């Protein structure tokens, strides 16, 4: 599988951090790291994924 | 020469562009004539960039801005309606009418004919917020005063012969009332707080 | 020297359309304090159910 | 991809990193991890 991944990274940009503060419910700062080859979030039903 | 619009309907234009408001309670004919001919007074008023919403629950017609549905001009602009900002006492008045307005109607329903609100009752609550300027009289004629400002807008009806007031239907379309309930908890918290 | 001759209207301007949606209301200063806190809510170990 | 704890195995299979996200309160906490700490996130749970 990491051989089609090849492509991410090396011809177009890629999604790796999102950074929030004070956004909807996250109070104070926070981050999440993405990984080049694909991520994935999870949570019970409302709690801040969208 | 070229036919006339109909004398009632260009009476009716006229002052509800000259006062914004029409009310069934207190021009039961003109607003009659209104709602018979919405294509007619709608396509007068079109061609200037007014629209009227009509809200039969309450009985009430007010002028409303008409422009586009959210185009690249995401707050409109319009050479006659010139917006204004109310000065600090005068909103904290508006927010303490719109609560009444509001627990009014949650007992007596939407539309309700409102309850009539002695002066009195009011100047202990501005009180809350603004403390006592200095005399009863100096604090009476203030209220009176920002009463008059606010009949202007057409908020409140003018003090009867014994010192109450009536609060006028329009008060339940205001601009955006989510700014008037956010300042007046602050201001009540703060009071709070520091006392 | 006020009285009012009876000279006609021309150059009637209308505005101030009193339409109620063009009030805004009172804009009130807040000094209390400015927030440097920024946590990075480390805390977020994965607390789940079954 | 976001689910609400849907498939998931199907995203073990194609993604290498989850954000976890839970909800206490009125505020929302998150964190990211790797499917393979979870796993041993998992298997700390199975010790139940
Ligand atoms: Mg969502």
């Amino acid at each position: 599988m990491n051989q089609v991944s090849g492509l991410a990274g090396k011809e177009s940009f890629i999604l790796t951090r999102i950074e929030l503060f004070n956004w909807g419910g996250f109070h104070g700062l926070h981050q999440a790291a993405i990984h080049q080859d694909g991520t994935a979030v999870i949570g019970p039903t409302g709690s801040g994924k969208t | 020469s070229e036919t006339r619009t109909l004398q009632k309907i260009r009476e009716a234009t006229q002052e509800l562009l000259k006062y914004g408001l029409l009310e069934e309670a207190s021009k039961p004919n003109l607003y009659r004539i209104v709602l018979s001919h919405p294509e007619e007074v709608t396509r007068i008023l079109e061609p200037l960039d007014l629209d009227i919403g009509i809200d039969e629950i309450r009985g009430l017609l007010y002028v409303k801005v008409r422009l586009d549905e959210t185009p690249a001009q995401d707050e409109w602009a319009h050479p006659l309606v010139r917006r204004q900002r109310l000065n600090l006492e005068q909103s904290l008045l508006v927010a303490i009418l719109r609560q009444h307005f509001v627990a009014w109607e949650q007992e007596s329903g939407t539309g309700a004919s409102q309850a009539q609100i002695a002066i009195d009752d009011l100047l202990p609550q501005l009180q809350i917020y603004l403390g006592d300027p200095g005399s009863e009289s100096k604090e009476r004629t203030r209220l009176l005063t920002l009463l008059d400002q606010l009949k202007g807008h057409g908020l409140v009806t003018s003090p009867d012969a014994h010192e109450r007031i009536v609060i006028r239907p329009i008060i339940a379309h205001l601009a955006d009332p989510i700014n008037l309930q956010a300042l007046l908890a602050w201001l009540r918290e703060q009071i709070a707080q520091q006392t | 020297r006020k009285q009012e001759v009876p000279l006609p209207a021309v150059g009637v301007a209308v505005t101030g359309i009193p339409a109620i949606e063009r009030l805004r209301f009172k804009e009130v200063d807040d000094e209390a304090e400015q927030t440097l806190d920024l946590s990075n809510h480390a805390a977020d170990l994965t607390q789940i159910g079954d | 991809f976001i689910t609400p704890n849907k498939e998931m195995r199907l995203l073990r299979d194609h993604t290498r990193s989850a954000i976890v996200v839970h909800r206490r309160g009125q505020n929302s906490n998150m964190a990211s991890l790797s499917w393979e700490e979870l796993e041993r996130h998992y298997q700390r749970r199975g010790n139940a």
